[PDB]
């Protein structure tokens, strides 16, 4: 009944380090967690297993629903409405407008056209981007390319907001306004998994931390730095 | 007196060879009277037929373009075309039979020429062997004169 | 249902990628136009053969001894070959033909061979009319019960052999049209392999937000469907303009000749929806599996 | 330096692309095959004019007392017939022909009388060219009943139709080959675009480390040159198998009908080097001039 | 006669903030140097100006061989001989061998076959990857993909190296053996523009730093932190 996964692995063709070996990770509703991981360990596979784009070699994936290890492909697209994700290089279409990209995710799900634009300024004002909303994303500077991507990821009412490194090509000054931007999102409606890359920003707001060293649990207390 | 009486029966018996030589050259002459006559008839019928086969061959040069797809090109109506094939198919057999008969007559003329050459060689050989029969008769049949000459001198001590 | 979003989506796809679909729109037109031309050539062949089969009769040759007689048929043999052939099913009208008549019509309607055609070369013949000249395989095989004949040259079969130049061109056009079919099937199949490379951005977004596996294929599908319909629609125009420029000039002289059943404005349109129902299905067989097995 | 280091990447490009590359083979094959077929049938057109007469021509046949004896047109009987046709303003010139020139030209117009058929058979002709090919209804029927003329031939009617249907399909095949070539010249242009799409790493690393401008498009042109030669090879291979199996039922019959000229399988060798140069030219003209402004 | 550019601009189509306006930077011979700024600084446009893949809107660019503002396109690969570069995506062919990828950068020039392999073992020990020369890069882990990417422009002697953020995709635990690699490259004699983006690595080794702020140099002192 609880939305978590455990005991997973991923061998592909060559095993070497088969992602995770024996994990028992559990996440609760409305938590702000990190993910400490070396670059040769494998973290994006763990987020990929949450999106069920890769079949697990072991264990069971289960979020908000029943067991999704043997999930039918017809029930795969009815899962991804309550799961939104972000990437590194912003995943932005340069031809569309700023208001067009944020009104693209809810448009393809399929509902009434009048309800499409009723939530675009309602989420555009919460991300601090209610302004220059008809400009091309190339005209926008690099400090707000993610600020339309997060709002595109939050066009609906999802359960989890997992984040595959929103920063990484941003300043430490320009990462302050976007790590706490997810904090109000966490405390209002959702749980959030900001999978970090470094350790500088981790011991700053003193929140929950997860350490994954080649699939091994190394630091899991959900308190302090 | 035995130098002349030993060849008495030879003159009587030496008529058989000239008789059979005369019979052989007579047989050669009577086959010679028919063989080139048959060869002349065989070449003469083909000689009369070249002026027909070349005329029917050159007859299609003055507008006889009807031996394929061109026969519908000179047609104006299907009604005059549907009955045209009924005479075209039987007319196209006519010069085919003409060429077949022409090849047969050419082969027969070649065979007649070979037979005439073989008969000429046979007649030449028959004349050559028959000439040798009458070549030596001038001294073969002069023995009777020797017998008549020694008949008068055969008297012992002048009778 | 938001039908109008796909209208601007296909124009965005055409604007982002035009240089391959503007070649495909020509090559599938030829790939279906060769098939349409071969189909109308088969139509022309069977139409001309059907409209000229009705005036096809049967002819039989006779032996020399029964054709060297007088012109009127008075002997016992020629009525003996006449009274027992009228009592047949396909036989309805037998006309006796003489020897001297064949040297009249083949000279007046054919002013050649007037001095080399031998008199004892055209035998008497019986022209026999049949209601089923295509079903003449019984009539030629039923002639062993009639003596006094030489041969039958398969009655009058020199129509399909006459039309062999285009009978061997129709299947040639079909065989070279299957070459263009097998050269356009894979082109439709890998249209999307470069189309997705041009719009990897939003197809990834629309995959992670959770669109349907059926619904994710329509922006890759109707851009092939409408292009295939436009391909057949430009193919019929291209066949129309090549017909009215090159083939009709070669068949204006067949109006007075009246030897071809010909084609017109309606024969191209009688097969045009038949061309659409194969061209659109030809696109959609290999535009649907190339997403479900490669994407 | 040594050219053998260019060979171990075009094979990898063919290994990673088995669907765009063979569509090139088929798409050049169809255009080259149609252009070669059109060139072959228009060569059959002007090759067939040697055995026939042009529109500005006429034929007439004289008797035996003028053609055989006094073979040169010097007697007053020949003059009174030769100069009578110039009394009316309908012709331009006559041609001196006789039985001396009757068998040297008999080989080309009938491919069956080179054997011993018989000498001195063709009569004198004296062909005349008339500038008004509309008064041919009564020009031929003016010599009828007059001594000195054996008969008259006027074959110029109803051979414009066979010329028309012969060259109309050549013009149609030229149009279809042209529009196929227009559809294929930019298929050449998007080979390199989808190749830069699917091989984006090493083209994007050879320009950063610094490569010569020629060697950037050398492994985009070497495979295009061999693909063009493979396409023309499959085209000239496939034109025989459609000629000898599906089309070898009419032109073989036309040898006995003496309609077409002497056409064989060796006639393609006169156009294979031009076709070979044309294919690689139409490949390299668009494979190089596209990539000038991209880098 | 140094290798430096001055007074650069790049208007493109829409000017807005056209990269830089007027610079007076100076780079010595074998001089290590950073290039730090905000997210929309135009580091990539500066790299493209240094490679002369886009002409400057104003001024001239010089790398002490020629004034590269107005060079013929014939001489552009000769400029590119002495210049190497690195990126985020590592620019690695996933199918060729690790020894094949490093050899690819010199056989594209073309010489005798002994001369390619006379330097590849001599340079593969310099990067520290002493081994895995018959290993595919997909089988290799992520920490040495950037190492073999850096060990690609060293098949020849580049007079000026330039870098466009090798770090960011490398963790601070596993960038410890790649930050000191650039000092080892600098002490050989060739210079590098280590264009970093974060500030944790700026005040760590205390080398020459050129600051930038939307084309305006905040500070430039070429010493200290
Ligand atoms: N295509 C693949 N084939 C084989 N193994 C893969 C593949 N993609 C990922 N892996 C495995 O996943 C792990 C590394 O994953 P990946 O390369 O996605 O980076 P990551 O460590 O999750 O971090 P990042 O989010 O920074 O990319 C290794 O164990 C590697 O073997
Ligand atoms: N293709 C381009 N054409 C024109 N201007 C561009 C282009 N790419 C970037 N710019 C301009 O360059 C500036 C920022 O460049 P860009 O967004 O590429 O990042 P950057 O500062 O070079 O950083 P990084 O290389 O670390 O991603 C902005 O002024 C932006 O408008």
């Amino acid at each position: 009944m609880m939305i978590t996964l455990d005991h997973v692995t991923k061998q592909y063709k060559s095993s070497a380090r088969p992602a995770l070996d024996d994990i028992n990770v559990k996440i609760d509703k409305g938590e702000f967690v990190f993910l400490i991981g070396p670059s040769g360990s494998g973290k994006s596979t763990f987020m990929r297993l949450l999106l069920a784009a890769e079949t697990p070699t072991s264990g069971d994936v289960r979020v908000s629903k029943f067991h999704v290890n043997k999930l039918r492909g017809r029930h795969v697209p009815k899962l991804r409405q309550v799961i939104g994700c972000v990437f590194q290089d912003f995943r932005l279409l340069q031809q569309k407008t700023v208001y067009d990209n944020v009104a693209f995710a809810l448009e393809v799900i399929g509902k009434r056209t009048d309800a499409i634009n009723r939530v675009v300024p309602e989420v555009l004002e919460t991300v601090g981007l209610s302004g220059k909303a008809n400009r091309l994303p190339d005209e926008l500077s690099g400090g707000e390319q993610q600020r339309v991507a997060i709002a595109r990821a939050f066009v609906n009412r999802p359960l989890v907001l997992l984040a595959d490194e929103p920063t990484g090509n941003l300043d430490p000054e320009t990462s302050r306004d976007i790590m706490d931007l997810l904090e109000r999102i966490n405390r209002t409606g959702t749980t959030v998994l900001m999978a970090t890359h470094d350790h500088h920003i981790v011991d700053s707001m003193r929140q929950r931390v997860v350490e994954l060293s080649l699939g091994r649990l190394v630091r899991d207390e959900q308190r302090g730095v | 007196s035995r130098q002349a009486e030993q060849t008495t029966e030879a003159l009587h018996s030496a008529q058989l060879d000239l008789n059979e030589k005369l019979a052989a050259q007579r047989a050669a002459d009577q086959k010679l009277a028919d063989n080139r006559t048959a060869l002349d008839a065989a070449r003469a019928r083909l000689a009369t037929f070249q002026t027909a086969v070349n005329k029917v061959a050159a007859a299609t040069y003055m507008g006889g373009r009807t031996h394929g797809m061109d026969a519908i090109l000179t047609a104006e109506s299907p009604q005059l075309l549907i009955d045209r094939l009924s005479v075209q198919r039987v007319m196209a057999h006519q010069m085919s039979t003409q060429m077949a008969r022409f090849k047969a007559a050419g082969e027969q003329a070649v065979k007649a020429e070979q037979a005439a050459a073989k008969s000429a060689a046979d007649a030449r050989s028959a004349a050559e062997q028959a000439a040798a029969v009458r070549a030596n008769l001038q001294h073969k049949q002069s023995q009777l004169q020797v017998q008549i000459a020694v008949v008068k001198s055969q008297y012992v001590a002048l009778t | 249902m938001r039908f109008g979003f796909l209208l601007n989506e296909v124009l965005t796809g055409f604007r982002r990628n035009v240089t391959m679909t503007i070649a495909m729109i020509l090559t599938t037109a030829i790939s279906v136009g060769l098939f349409g031309g071969g189909m109308l050539v088969v139509r022309l062949a069977d139409s001309s053969r059907a409209i000229y089969l009705d005036r096809v009769e049967s002819q039989v040759f006779l032996t020399e001894d029964v054709s060297a007689n007088d012109s009127s048929c008075d002997t016992t043999a020629c009525k003996a070959l006449r009274e027992k052939i009228e009592t047949r099913s396909d036989v309805k009208a037998v006309r006796f033909l003489n020897r001297q008549q064949a040297y009249d019509d083949a000279i007046r309607k054919f002013p050649q061979f007037k001095d080399v055609a031998g008199k004892d070369s055209f035998p008497a013949s019986f022209i026999v009319k049949l209601e089923n000249p295509e079903q003449h395989k019984d009539f030629d095989t039923a002639m062993k019960g009639q003596p006094g004949v030489l041969d039958v040259l398969n009655q009058k079969e020199l129509i399909d052999r006459l039309f062999a130049v285009l009978d061997g061109l129709s299947n040639a056009a079909f065989a070279v049209a299957l070459v263009q079919a097998i050269g356009a099937i894979l082109l439709i199949a890998n249209m999307v392999q470069v189309a997705a490379y041009t719009r990897r951005t939003e197809i990834g977004i629309m995959r992670l937000v959770g669109a349907s596996r059926w619904y994710t294929q329509l922006p890759f599908l109707v851009e092939a469907m409408l292009a295939a319909t436009m391909g057949v629609g430009i193919a019929v125009a291209g066949l129309m303009v090549v017909r009215a420029l090159f083939l009709e000039n070669a068949l204006n002289q067949f109006y007075q000749a009246n030897l071809i059943a010909k084609v017109d404005y309606a024969d191209i349109l009688f097969i045009t929806p038949w061309l659409l129902l194969l061209g659109v299905a030809m696109s959609g067989l290999t535009a649907y599996l190339t997403l479900r097995l490669y994407v």
